[PDB]
């Protein structure tokens, strides 16, 4: 129900072993850009290079953020896309290295693939089966324990091994209780009581939770995502609880740390270790950092070095400058605003002007986005505006032009509303003007 | 630091004693809010708040100083003066007994509206909803 | 709410009609018909709530209705629709980042209407009894005004009654779920039985109706308050200090899906708002950077930013901007301009202005105040009219007249003559250079 | 008594009409800023308007700063007065809006009252009673407490919850000891030990304090004047609980911290509450920035934004420059330093220089505010070296000279004694022209 | 206070008569009789304490004398008067703002006198007798030289003596009031009188001091810590208007002090924006500003000052100013630092020294004093003589020999354009 202004950016459009199409996926236009953007759409799903930088350049109004998101659509939700502006770079707690590491760091990914078997349902029975003792000594020895869980359709007798009192005991099961038993590893734990005893008691505290489905044995696959960024900073916090480190740290609220490269190498060397054993996989991800140029020059620097670490996400930047001094220097002036030293280290993709008809396309497809009704010659004039002051001027000239004809008791847009909103909202020539 | 500590105790001493007299409870005038969010509920608070007992204060206030009516109606000119009979002295007695005890459940009336009318800004209830980990149990989590 | 009369006291809001066709004097605005109107169809679009992350510039010269028309608009929003009003140089703190301050401000314009369903039974307990050895049992009986219940006791339930110390005559809570026991306060009965009574102990009535209820409270939280809240273990305490600190873009990213998840659930209502920055021109580049992708997002709010300057130098650069913004900025934005007032127009304004402060002009006077507004300024004879107010009283005349405003502007100066003042008497005013002559003869 | 600059200012000294007297309250002359300032003290007692703003113009040694000083004797003790200085508010723990938010909110003073019932006297009894029955409660089934305290008046017997039972006996307090408790609030006080118990034992430490006077059980009305930046810090940095975290927070330094809006808007509502019941009543006071040319164009803004407010006191500024650029901008020269925008929400209050006959004056009434005699020649003289440099100068120099004829054994200042003074301690022109 | 000596420890007074004339010579200060005088009338205002608000500027050439006149004036000053002496430069903070660095500094400077009323029982210890509950019995004996009686002890008593754990045989002394033990030595000393004696003990503390206690719970610690930190304006309302308060009562009494900023050419404009208000305030205490520089550009403005100080604060100021030495005066400073360091020199050899500090400068030959004598050590002579002082010029440059050394080889020292020339050849 809400519409921001890529709403209509699902994707790129193109069709496999083929280019771009003219118009699909909300693009118009731009053939080129979305082909390039294909492309290194196809390098990043390889999984297989680190540090790869594109530079989205062009004038305002271009496509350069549709085409980020574009990349992020197409790449679907799994792999991690990080948005972000150059001026957020700059913070009070920490240095601009630092952030920018953590930045980096949150666009790599990992997905870790368990499966679990676990016994689930109410206990029914409790019996621990007497077995000759081996030391003899006249004692009563137990060689198995014996549990019966009952579940929707299914119901079933386990003999477990000895070793299941202990956490039986702690988890203070009874009968009727329902439980949970990982098969492998012995533990159990209680969910709560069974639906069918809620009525022995008109008053008690715990919770009573409906009777578990299927068979008693499960086989469950759980996926969880993460990121290099989630664990370095889970490593580099206390557990939180009773003991001392914890209460000061609830005394000194937790600023930004620069978190050392022991941690992180700490942090690698384990997942490596899990990915080798086959639970997880490594998902790069995409850095877009919109607004490069207001970078300075030391984080240029260190983007120079970071681009060079062995795993580094792909990073997309984008900048409407031309030549233009590179904030931090007084006398470089590099194309767009990135020195030259980076500059070396990306490749380039345009991003070209709009004509008449794709400005009318572009403005029918939002309106069309907007649920919007305008009649042809109030889409011509809307056009004739946006060749004439700016394409996004009119794409957010819509919304008053839409509102001033349901004010007026009417569901299409017509060109007296057209000139009506022109007369209330200046654009920025005319506002200059007066 | 040892040798300072006499005179920390003397200045303290000192200014404990203007500091005493003319300072006015904004914990108990509800001025101070901001630890009502830790122990207190939204829904708890409001139903306090309608739940107040002022009108059973009112009512009782209102049937003593009517019984100290008749009272002053049987007993006609009320006097200070000192005292020779043991009936004069009794009724005296009572009346300002009853004075007392209505002056007593007045006061106790404001406390007890002033006790009533703390809220949190949050309650702890919405502190938990916004703070609970959506749907997420012990079922599905990551041993690793 | 707390107040007094103040600048803006006496706009109620946009005066317009049905059709958004704006009064010639409504609701305490005066003029400015087409600002009006173009304020009322932003107001119109924030009210339908499909559009987000709109910006919008009010230009025009000083003292001709910007900050007026802001308030106008708030005030037309109500309550419900948050309005975060800022000035431009409040974003600069030495605790948040630029950024930070500004995506603290996006998110507090935008309110969540959440909704938490609670069962409860609440009643004056009568009577307890508790049998105990193996594992106790007991039966508790509660009344309403109404009804009364025998009830069933479990052992974790009579622990909890014990641990809460619960006796006769105690109002209580239980949550059926949970089984949380809260104390409510005592019953009236029990009042008597203290001379002194201690800080917990609370009287109050026997609830009515029926013992078990359910009922449904929706709370309006903004986006930056959950954050808060889920940032640190006790950030609710960060959202009135303000120590909150730079939050974690991750817990606002799942904020976002918390938030989205509610939604779908139908839990959760987005209510979006309005962000107003006062004298956007005292803001840097890096924030216009920032402002022009945080507008493009699914929960931005609506931005109103109320300028003066003309070709003046953008904050954080070494060039001259159309408005004191970027042209990037500038590009999506729409812009409402105003105009300045004629003498009618000022006339108008004094006069509401001179009713806002209970103070009985006369004709001859409120000639007199319009046109030193029109010579001078607007503000100038705003300013004035209190002045002459309490001129006036003093004389021991209850109503102002040509004299008190002559007075008024003989003791108060202006902008003009002050100017005028300080020129004649350069040598005795410190200047620029520092030198100034303290010596008279 | 010490003698500071300001001291012989005693107030506006203007009539029952409002007209200034020519030499009156310390002052002399300055009567149509005199006027001014008695206009504005009237607007300030009507407590009507919010967001008012003065400004006094004028060159050094003009009387801005005796104008604020006498606007604040006139008001009383009773109202808010803040003095500031621009360089004040460039602090390092918070942003300069905060603290000029915070200025602004503690010149707004609200005087709360509050009944209070307190019982106080020297215990006598303490005899804690069970329930009729062991099955009526749990555990310890501590039922009510009797306590019997004495005061000058007579003895009364009170019947006290099981948590004020707990409250004594956390206190420790024992039979004898002179005790205090709020009905209040439920709080035990020990006051100390009974004079009574004074000879008990020859060597023990223990404050022995005197029966309290009066009955034991008196209710007191409690009246207070605090300012809404006072309920601002409460609520910020509470001072309850007794938990480790708690007391390691109060230990720790009082960094001031940028209190939120919406801390704000719950203090005015529950101000305003109380404002309606009756119980509290709003007193706008004055906020005053001395050198205000000191300010950033950023808190010149943002003052724009908080003069709008709908409580906001009435702040007076004083500036002693003239089209001066203003700070943290390159181009905007301004009237006085202040930029155009805050100048149109002002009314500019001119004071003007002083003659040689007001300058004797002031030296006059300086003389006799300092206990010092001074013959007429040396007063001429004094005159003309202070309209020859300036006010200031024979003000301060008027100290010297007394010290100098006292060091004679000399009753009064003579011309001698001015001319030492001047040989020995120069000013700021002939120090410039010793050293070029 | 044992310490080594520094560069004003001769001077131990202002060396003034009755009639504040300053002697050509006395307790270690030499010539400035100007100087000396207006100092003198600057100390008569203090000790009088009825003029508040007072700023001095001590203005002059280099090494004329103004950090010794104020040095003169603290001694001659005397202690029981508060005294703060701090650099320009310590004002920049970054815990604390500029005015409220300055804020502390001038409250630091106004003392407050505090009697303390304590009934102590001083005595050796003879025997202690402590029961268990019959809820404690004790009985403690204290003899003196004149008494010997037993105390009959209550419970926090003898709690209080079992914690401290004291002896028999040891002088002993105890609070009757407080309740604080202090431990002594057996009785070199011994006990004087009577058993309860009433004697009053004085605290001397400053207004900051009493901020910072009131500051916080346990903010008497920051007074050494130093983390004070902006202190609420309404706490220094409160101690100001108890100061009042309780000099109206005369249970405390104000002592107004010194404030002395030894090189106010650093501060910028704001500090002294801030000061121009702070002194007008009561409770301000007399500030001593000492500069040097004749015309510079104030610190945070783009043009010239008189003396580096706004035109409002030199206004606000009276200037005391120093004059250059001579050489008898030159001659005469000498002699006396070098009966500070313990140094004989000869006639010739102080001759020789004078001559060198009217050339070059006075600190320079002050310095040379101490290298003189260790350059006699070596050859194992007691007097200083001309050939020592020689050898020491010879080794150790002054200020124009330096210059005149890296003009003369401006190629092998680094430039201010970062150029050098570090190879010997070429
Ligand atoms: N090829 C395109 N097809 C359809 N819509 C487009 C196309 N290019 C841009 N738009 C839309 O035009 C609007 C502005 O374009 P954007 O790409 O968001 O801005 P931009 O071109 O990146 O310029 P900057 O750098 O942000 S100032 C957005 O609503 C886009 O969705
Ligand atoms: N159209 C109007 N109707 C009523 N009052 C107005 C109107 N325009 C301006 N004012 C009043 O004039 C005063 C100047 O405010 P404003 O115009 O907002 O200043 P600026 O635009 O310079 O920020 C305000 O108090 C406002 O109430
Ligand atoms: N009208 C007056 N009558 C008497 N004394 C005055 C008058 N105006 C100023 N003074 C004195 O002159 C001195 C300078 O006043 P002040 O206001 O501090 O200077 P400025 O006006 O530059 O701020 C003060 O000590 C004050 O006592
Ligand atoms: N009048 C004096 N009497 C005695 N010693 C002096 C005198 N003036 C200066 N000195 C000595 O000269 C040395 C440097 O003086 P100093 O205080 O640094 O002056 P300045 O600060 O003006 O350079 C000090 O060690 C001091 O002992
Ligand atoms: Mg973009
Ligand atoms: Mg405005
Ligand atoms: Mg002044
Ligand atoms: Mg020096």
């Amino acid at each position: 129900t809400r519409t921001a202004a890529h709403t209509h950016i699902k994707g790129l459009g193109l069709d496999e072993s083929g280019v771009a199409k003219r118009v699909e996926g909300g693009f118009v236009g731009q053939i080129e850009a979305r082909e390039a953007c294909g492309v290194i759409v196809d390098l990043i799903k390889a999984k297989k290079m680190s540090g790869r930088a594109i530079l989205l350049a062009g004038g305002p109004s271009t496509g350069k953020t549709a085409l980020a998101l574009a990349i992020s659509q197409e790449l679907g939700p799994k792999v991690p896309f990080c948005p972000l502006v150059g001026s957020e770079l700059y913070s009070v707690e920490v240095k601009k290295t630092e952030t920018l590491m953590e930045n980096f760091r949150r666009a790599i990914g990992l997905r870790i693939k368990e499966t679990k078997e676990v016994y689930e349902g109410e206990v029914t029975e409790l019996t621990p089966e007497d077995a000759e003792n081996p030391l003899g000594g006249y004692g009563k020895t137990i060689s198995h324990v014996i549990v019966g869980l009952k579940s929707a359709k299914g119901t079933k007798t386990l003999r477990l091994d000895p070793t299941i009192y202990e956490s039986i005991q702690r988890e203070k099961v009874s009968i009727g209780d329902v439980i949970y038993i990982e098969a492998n590893t012995g533990a159990v734990k209680r969910v709560g009581r069974s639906d069918a005893y809620a009525t022995e008691f008109d008053l008690e505290t715990e919770e009573y939770v409906p009777l578990p489905k299927g068979e008693v044995h499960k086989k469950k696959e759980i996926v969880q995502d993460v990121t290099l960024h989630d664990l370095d900073v889970a490593n580099a916090r206390p557990q939180g609880g009773q003991d001392v480190i914890s209460m000061m740290g609830q005394l000194l609220k937790p600023k930004k740390t620069e978190i050392t490269e022991k941690l992180r190498q700490e942090v690698n060397k384990v997942v490596a270790k899990y990915i080798d054993q086959g639970v997880a996989e490594l998902i790069p991800g995409v850095l877009f950092i919109d607004e490069v140029n207001m970078l300075d020059i030391e984080i240029f620097t260190y983007l120079n070095k970071a681009l060079e670490s062995n795993i580094a996400p792909v990073v997309v930047l984008a900048s409407n400058r031309g030549m233009t001094t590179v904030r931090g220097t007084e006398d470089v002036i590099s194309p767009h605003g990135v020195p030259p030293d980076l500059i070396d280290r990306l490749l380039i993709v345009r991003t070209l002007p709009y004509d008449k008809d794709e400005i009318r396309t572009i403005i029918e497809r939002r309106a069309t986005v907007e649920r919007l009704q305008v009649e042809s010659s109030a889409l011509d004039l809307l056009a004739t505006m946006g060749t004439e002051t700016s394409l996004r001027y009119a794409l957010q000239l819509l919304a008053p032009c839409g509102i001033l004809a349901q004010t007026s008791n009417r569901k299409e847009i017509v060109v007296n509303d057209v000139n009506e909103a022109k007369l209330l909202f200046l654009d920025a020539k005319r506002s200059t003007k007066i | 630091a040892s040798d300072y500590k006499d005179v920390e105790r003397t200045l303290l001493k000192l200014f404990k004693k203007n500091n005493q007299v003319n300072r006015v409870d904004l914990d108990f005038l509800n001025l101070v809010f901001t630890l009502n969010d830790k122990d207190l509920t939204s829904y708890h608070a409001e139903e306090i708040s309608k739940l107040t007992c002022v009108k059973n204060f009112v009512e009782e206030v209102n049937k003593l100083r009517e019984t100290n009516k008749q009272l002053q109606e049987e007993f006609g000119e009320a006097s200070f003066l000192n005292f020779q009979d043991a009936n004069q002295y009794f009724k005296y007695s009572n009346k300002q007994k009853l004075e007392g005890t209505v002056d007593m459940l007045n006061f106790l009336k404001m406390v007890n509206k002033l006790r009533c009318d703390r809220r949190p800004i949050f309650g702890k209830n919405l502190i938990d909803l916004l703070t609970k980990d959506r749907r997420v149990k012990y079922d599905k989590s990551s041993i690793i | 709410s707390l107040s007094l009369i103040a600048a803006h006291s006496h706009i109620t809001g946009l005066g317009l009609d049905e059709n958004l066709q704006p009064r010639p004097t409504s609701e305490g605005m005066v003029g400015q018909l087409q600002a009006r109107r173009a304020a009322g169809v932003i107001l119109k679009m924030v009210q339908n709530g499909t559009i987000a992350g709109r910006a919008v510039l009010v230009a025009g010269p000083p003292s001709t209705g910007k900050t007026a028309l802001a308030m106008g608009v708030s005030q037309s929003l109500g309550k419900d629709v948050p309005f975060t009003a800022i000035a431009g140089s409040e974003i600069f703190s030495l605790e948040l980042s630029k950024t930070e301050a500004l995506t603290q401000a996006f998110r507090k314009s935008i309110g969540i209407k959440i909704k938490e369903e609670t069962e409860l039974i609440e009643g004056e307990v009568v009577e307890i009894q508790i049998d105990r050895s193996g594992h106790k049992q007991g039966k508790l009986t509660i009344k309403t005004t109404d009804m009364e219940t025998i009830y069933e006791l479990g052992n974790k339930m009579i622990d909890g009654l014990t641990k809460e110390k619960v006796l006769a005559g105690d109002v209580i809570s239980i949550d059926k779920a949970s089984g949380k026991i809260t104390k409510l306060g005592r019953s009236f009965a029990r009042s008597r039985d203290y001379d002194a009574m201690g800080a917990d102990t609370r009287f109050v009535q026997c609830p009515e109706g029926e013992l078990q209820k359910r009922k449904t409270v929706v709370h309006t939280v903004s986006l930056h308050e959950i954050d808060v809240i889920n940032s640190r273990t006790q950030g609710f305490l960060a959202l009135f200090t303000g120590d909150t600190g730079e939050i974690r873009s991750e817990v606002r990213d799942q904020i976002n899906t918390k938030v989205a998840e509610w939604k779908e659930e139908g839990k959760a209502e987005i209510v979006p708002g309005v962000l107003f920055i006062d004298e956007v021109h005292m803001l840097d580049i890096e924030c216009f950077s920032f402002i022009n992708r945080a507008l493009e997002d699914e929960f931005a709010p609506i931005v109103m930013m109320a300028t003066n300057r003309g070709v003046s130098k953008t904050r954080g650069t070494n060039y001259k901007s159309p408005h004191g913004l970027p042209l990037d900025l500038l590009d999506r934005s729409i812009i409402i301009t105003t105009k300045s007032y004629n003498e009618q127009e000022i006339k108008t304004i004094l006069s509401i202005r001179a009713q806002e402060e209970e103070v009985e002009l006369s004709s001859d006077a409120l000639d007199l105040l319009t046109k030193t507004g029109v010579e001078t300024s607007l503000r100038y004879s705003s300013n004035l009219i209190s002045v002459a107010q309490q001129i006036a009283m003093k004389r021991k005349n209850n109503t102002v007249e040509v004299e008190d405003v002559k007075r008024a502007y003989l003791l108060f100066l202006d902008s003009a003559r002050s100017v005028k003042y300080v020129q004649e008497n350069e040598s005795q005013y410190i200047d620029d250079q520092g030198n100034v002559q303290i010596s008279i003869a």
